[PDB]
């Protein structure tokens, strides 16, 4: 069974915010299915399970302004949570339940309650001038979340990409490194792809 | 008064599989996958079948504090259980009794059908406001996924 | 809603060790109570159902107890790969409701750095700001000094640090220190160092360039 979130990743103060998740490779029928957050500030809440048969429970901290529907022939659940603050920023887990807790998760989306526009990354490579490392900075983006993957999802082994650090210009940033032999530099070839999904931006950077 | 309600659902789990753990041991599961809903079902007087005066007792922070039932009829072949809310709850001046029979049935594809039907004995001729309706349905959804889900979790349970 | 406390917040056992978290509900949850695990990065994934069962795929060394208001989950043979933190959640009273989780760090013994250094790109540079970035590779303990020196100049204030949660295989940290300038406080000096003062260095590592010769 899948389960894969899509929504906006970020929503302005007092408007809606609203989220979708496809069921996949499982009936509708087999779980709860259930809205879940994390937030640093509140940790783990639950915000809402709805049945396939259209009964909804909602959590009564957020059943003033939140809604869960379900469309059982496309196979979706939707949460529609309005009036959002900065309160409400937190990764938003869709997910299954049986009757005894959650059983299976989505991904996770991350939603920031932001004044502000979105704005890009801008990405550059880190090299030097036996074990060698390589890397690409991603600067000044917002909101968050990126994803970096080295040579199309090839190179996993040694990878480490960073938290991403808030800087006083109050856009983040973060960079992501990886070690490999020094045999191997001027034969393979090295590229981080940097996925920025609120701006909608990919940067491929070869290094 | 008598005040008639009906409706119908369905589940994926087959008639006999569900009657033998949504009806027959439903004072087992019931406190078990709905404890929410359902703190306890106790079985004051009765050898489970027809006479047979149950308690349920809920959490406190719903409405109500529990009910009293009555087993008027087990039907173990045709999927049948008729059975009476006396005490408790809703029941008293503007309310006699709540009489409830549901039936299984078996659909072609594996699964089965629940026809539910309420018949509100109103003591004069006092309505019946949807609250009370409304607070039936949601307790019958709530109580039939959730062993519906507990089938699901244990494709072990009730052979 | 039930709030339900756990203790301890953070216990630091080697591998091999048994590790034993509690979870405590302001009411009474009969045995209703859910563990689970969450990997840094990851959804959280069940690991005991109803305080004891354990859900189908989850090893043996996982089990749970308890009833009431007091329940433990107990981990045997700790792996380094079970570097997380772990929920405890009651079903008893809707809202459900989680604990503020308990992290699980792996003891190791100390580790030393790998340092590294990276002159800002010439793509950057157009851009009027400079970043000079050090990296420490697979180190433990976390505590690191990472002292930044331009021709022999202590910065302080232009430089943050980003620190990798626990690796799940060697239970190593790693960590970048980001040295941010302007274009032209950056070409007017020459050397760029990181220097790296750690507890498996039997003396400070510096990794350097000259801006010219990049
Ligand atoms: C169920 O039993 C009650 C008696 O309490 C009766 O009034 C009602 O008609 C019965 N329903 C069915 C469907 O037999």
């Amino acid at each position: 069974v899948q389960l894969q979130e899509s929504g906006p990743g970020l929503v302005k103060p007092s408007e809606t915010l609203s989220l979708t998740c496809s069921v996949s490779g499982g009936s509708i029928t087999n779980y709860f299915w259930t809205w879940i957050r994390q937030s640093p500030g509140k940790g783990l809440e639950w915000i809402g399970y709805i049945y396939y048969s259209g009964g909804t429970n909602y959590n009564p901290s957020l059943k003033s302004r939140v809604t869960i529907s379900i469309d059982t022939s496309k196979n979706q659940f939707s949460l529609n949570m309005n009036s959002v603050t900065a309160a409400d920023t937190a990764v938003y887990y869709c997910a299954g339940s049986y009757y005894y807790g959650v059983d299976v998760w989505g991904q996770g989306t991350t939603v920031t309650v932001s004044s502000a526009s979105t704005k890009g990354p801008s990405v550059f490579p880190l090299a030097p001038c036996s074990t060698a490392a390589l890397g690409c900075l991603v600067k000044d983006y917002f909101p968050e979340p990126v994803t970096v993957s080295w040579n199309s999802g090839a190179l996993t082994s040694g990878v480490h990409t960073f938290p991403a650090v808030l800087q006083s210009s109050g856009l983040y940033s973060l960079s992501s490194v990886v070690t490999v032999p020094s045999s191997s530099l001027g034969t393979k070839t090295y590229t981080c792809n940097v996925d920025h999904k609120p701006s909608n931006t990919k940067v491929d950077k070869r290094v | 008064g008598v005040f008639n309600y009906e409706t119908e659902t369905t589940s994926v789990i087959p008639a006999a599989r569900l009657f033998k753990a949504f009806i027959l041991d439903g004072d087992n599961l019931f406190p078990k996958v709905a404890p929410q809903a359902i703190s306890s079902v106790e079985n004051i007087e009765g050898n489970g079948g027809p006479g047979t005066i149950k308690k349920i007792s809920f959490p406190e922070g719903l409405p109500f504090k529990y009910v009293k039932d009555r087993v008027d009829e087990v039907d173990h072949t045709n999927f049948k259980y008729n059975y009476s809310v006396i005490e408790g709850g809703p029941i008293g001046d503007t309310l006699e009794k709540i009489s409830n029979e549901i039936k299984i049935v078996a659909t072609p594809d594996g699964g089965s059908i629940l026809k539910i039907s309420n018949k509100y004995h109103t003591k004069g001729d006092h309505e019946v406001k949807a609250e009370q309706v409304k607070a039936s349905k949601e307790m019958g959804e709530t109580l039939l996924r959730a062993v519906e889900s507990y089938l699901l979790a244990h494709s072990d349970a009730y052979n | 809603e039930i709030v339900l406390t756990q203790s301890p917040a953070t216990l630091s056992l080697s591998p091999g060790e048994r590790a034993t978290l509690s979870c405590r509900a302001s009411q009474s949850i009969k045995s209703f109570l859910a563990w689970y695990r969450q990997k840094p990065g990851q959804a959280p994934r069940l690991l005991i159902y109803d305080a004891s069962n354990r859900p189908t795929g989850i090893p043996a060394r996982f089990s749970g107890s308890g009833s009431g208001t007091d329940f433990t989950l107990t981990i045997n043979s700790l792996e380094s790969e079970d570097f997380a933190v772990y929920f405890c959640q009651q079903r008893n009273n809707w809202p459900f409701t989680f604990g503020p989780g308990t992290k699980v760090d792996i003891k190791r013994t100390v580790a030393a750095p790998s340092v590294f250094i990276f002159p800002p790109s010439d793509e950057q540079l157009k851009s009027g700001t400079a970043s000079v970035v050090c990296l420490l590779n697979n180190f433990y303990p976390r505590e690191a000094k990472v002292q930044w020196k331009v021709d022999n100049a202590l910065q302080s204030g232009n430089s943050q640090e980003s620190v990798t949660e626990q690796d799940s295989k060697d239970s190593t940290y790693s960590l970048s220190s980001t040295l941010t300038l302007s274009k032209a406080d950056y070409e007017k000096h020459k050397v760029y160092a990181c220097e790296v003062t750690h507890q498996g260095l039997s003396s400070p590592v510096t990794k350097s360039f000259n801006r010219g010769e990049c």
